């Protein structure tokens, strides 16, 4: 069995690391709900 | 001994081990289907049964309906808030990138954290969640990049 506990509130926080890239991927959603990208 | 309307809103992890995180808000709990399974949740007493589940989105709602309708406007960084497991929540901004599905296309995070990250909120400027961060896909570099899964409110 499971349970929740609280991690804190939901804000936007000023002056945030920023990091990642935005990168475009061509995925396929199957019907289990599983991403997996496109053969070229 | 609590005030007639009052809720408590906010991030909370979904604890077995950490298995996932949630988001509580308008009196209903939100979730990833992988992390619960459609399995109900407890709250110290107090017992979560699920109300709408789709295995495909990978979402479900629980005590209500989904109640997050707020989408990414395909253009501005957003924040993940992230709750990975043993360390405190922390607000990670970026900007988003794009799933392409032949149904359309869908923001989606660069951004790497454990399984037991999934669920946390995905933000936008006024601090609306506009998706859950947890299912998406592992490149040939081995990092994740995860969609930003929203619900229909």
């Amino acid at each position: 069995d499971m349970y929740i506990e609280r991690a804190g509130d939901i804000t936007w926080e000023k002056d945030a690391e920023v990091t990642g890239n935005s990168p475009r991927l061509d995925v396929a959603l199957d019907e289990s709900g599983d991403f997996s990208l496109v053969e070229e | 001994e609590v005030k007639k309307g009052e809720t408590t809103d906010g991030v909370y992890r979904v604890m077995t081990t950490q298995v996932g995180v949630g988001v509580m808000q308008e009196g209903v709990f939100h979730t990833m289907w992988h992390v619960t399974k459609g399995a109900a949740l407890r709250s110290g007493e107090g017992r979560l049964d699920p109300y709408w589940g789709d295995v495909k989105q990978d979402l479900v709602s629980y005590c209500g309906p989904w109640k997050l309708d707020a989408a990414w406007d395909g253009l501005s960084e957003v924040q993940l808030l992230a709750v990975p497991p043993g360390e405190r929540a922390k607000n990670i901004q970026t900007l988003p990138g794009i799933f392409k599905t032949k149904d359309g296309d869908i923001g989606a995070v660069a951004l790497d954290y454990p399984a037991g990250t999934s669920g946390s909120p995905i933000l936008d400027k006024c601090g609306r969640v506009i998706g859950l961060y947890g299912n998406g896909v592992v490149i040939k570099n081995g990092s994740y990049v995860s969609a930003i899964t929203q619900g229909k409110r």
